[PDB]
């Protein structure tokens, strides 16, 4: 069976970005329900039960563009006291409305604290190895919610 | 954020 809308498919995986590598494991998705990024459900469109395949995907269609506009400079005096404040530190962080907003430094400038509030991944390509393990058709309880069951 | 995260991000 080949991967197509609406079919359960287990895929076992191995991410990497710029030669390293952030993640491995193997899932079952609900194809074609946004479940997964959508540069990696486009290249497992069609693939046949069994076959390994390599994808590059795009930033785009990962996890977007890298937004200049993210990057902004906070006051030191803004962060906890017993925390390390060093380039590649993360942070939880919110705005004055409580809107959530995480942030990783990029550089401490005496006082001034330039920080990035993109996620890690935006602008980033990454690169997988796939292996397509299972295709069934769902559940219509599947199909309901839009999810493999786990 | 043009000028107003100095003023306007609180971090935990
Ligand atoms: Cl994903
Ligand atoms: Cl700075
Ligand atoms: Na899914």
């Amino acid at each position: 069976m080949k991967v197509g809308q609406d079919k359960v498919v287990t895929i076992r995986y191995t991410l990497q970005v710029e030669g390293e590598v952030l993640d491995q494991g193997e899932l079952s998705y609900l194809h074609g329900h946004r479940n997964l990024i959508p540069g990696l459900e486009e290249a497992l469109e069609g693939r046949e039960e069994g076959e390994a395949f390599q994808a590059h995907v795009p930033a785009e269609k990962a996890y977007g563009p890298h937004d200049p506009e993210g990057v902004q400079v906070v006051p030191l005096s803004a962060f906890p006291e017993d925390a390390e404040v060093v380039p590649g530190a993360q942070f939880y962080a919110q705005d004055m409305e409580g809107n959530p907003m995480p942030l990783t430094v990029v550089a401490v400038e005496g006082e001034e604290v330039t920080v990035d509030f993109n996620h890690p991944l935006a602008g980033k390509d990454l690169d997988f190895q796939v292996e397509v393990v299972k295709v069934r058709e769902a559940t219509p309880e599947e199909l309901l919610h839009g999810h493999a069951h786990p | 954020f043009i000028f107003g995260a100095r003023n306007k991000v609180h971090i935990y």
